[PDB]
């Protein structure tokens, strides 16, 4: 996250990583025994961890789950990253405290201008290479469909959306891939891709979680 | 010998996947993911190739 800052005690339990000996994606926690995130994030083997604020220095009320079972979405494209979603079904189900809860999904789809809190432990530098301990924050508010595809003419799908500033200097970076875009006390968004990070007229853009509310709870109820 | 295999990119598009997956440049220097290598070899002109997989 470029241009964010600490997140607060708890401020965000619902953020998961993605691990696979090291941090190479984030996640949200959807249920007590699911996790959504990006296809891209897809690995063979994935242990998440939940719970934590600082990644290298244990506070005590971490996590270690390994991903039971791992699903990509099945029309998931490499190339174009539309579908760019997947879920992650926890070996066992997570102890829920002030420090690990649940996110609900949207009841809507992202409207123009809402204030949403980004998150993750990916990059806080828009050159080079400054991946920080403490975990990330940044309110960015939805940007119009205008906006969003003059961003980024034809390779916004009907599943994306942007978030950010047009001005730029804030944005998700490298290793925040999978983790949440919520607004209103709702996952609208999955940290997809961008030209860079917090480039002008290049805001990240993120998957639009709502249009994938059915395939969600059908995907879980079928493998509970 | 002992050389490095060329970057390549499969986004056709105006941008990069948010992964963290490093490889490593015959420049010495990690870089997030094999797409942030070809758009800094297409941006600044370079070739940088990949040693390896994972951080330098």
């Amino acid at each position: 996250i470029v241009g964010g800052y600490n997140c607060e005690e708890n401020s965000v339990p619902y953020q998961v990583s993605l691990n696979s000996g090291y941090h190479f994606c984030g996640g949200s926690l959807i249920n007590e025994q699911w996790v959504v995130s990006a296809g891209h994030c897809y690995k063979s083997r994935i242990q998440v961890r939940l719970g934590e604020h600082n990644i290298e220095v244990l506070e005590g009320n971490e996590q270690f789950i390994n991903a039971a079972k791992i699903i990509r979405h099945p029309q998931y494209d490499r190339k174009t990253l539309n579908n760019d979603i997947m879920l992650i079904k926890l070996s066992s189900r997570a102890v829920i405290n002030a420090r690990v809860s649940t996110i609900s999904l949207p009841t809507a789809p992202p409207a123009t201008g809402t204030k949403c809190l980004i998150s993750g432990w990916g990059n806080t530098a828009s050159s080079g290479a400054d991946y920080p301990d403490e975990l990330q924050c940044l309110d960015a508010p939805v940007l119009s469909q205008a906006k969003c595809e003059a961003s980024y003419p034809g390779k916004i799908t009907s599943n994306m959306f942007c978030v950010g500033f047009l001005e730029g200097g804030k944005d998700s970076c490298q290793g925040d891939a999978g983790g949440p875009v919520v607004c209103n006390g709702q996952l609208q968004g999955v940290v997809s891709w961008g030209d860079g990070c917090a480039q002008k007229n290049k805001p990240g853009v993120y998957t639009k979680v709502y249009n994938y509310v059915k395939w969600i709870k059908n995907t879980i109820a079928a493998n509970s | 010998d002992s050389l490095g295999r060329e970057a390549k990119c499969y986004n056709e598009l105006n941008g990069c996947t948010k992964i963290y997956d490093p490889v490593c440049g015959t420049d010495g220097n990690t870089y997030p993911n094999e797409c942030v290598l070809c758009f800094e070899n297409r941006k600044r002109q370079t070739s940088i190739l990949i040693q390896k997989s994972g951080p330098c």
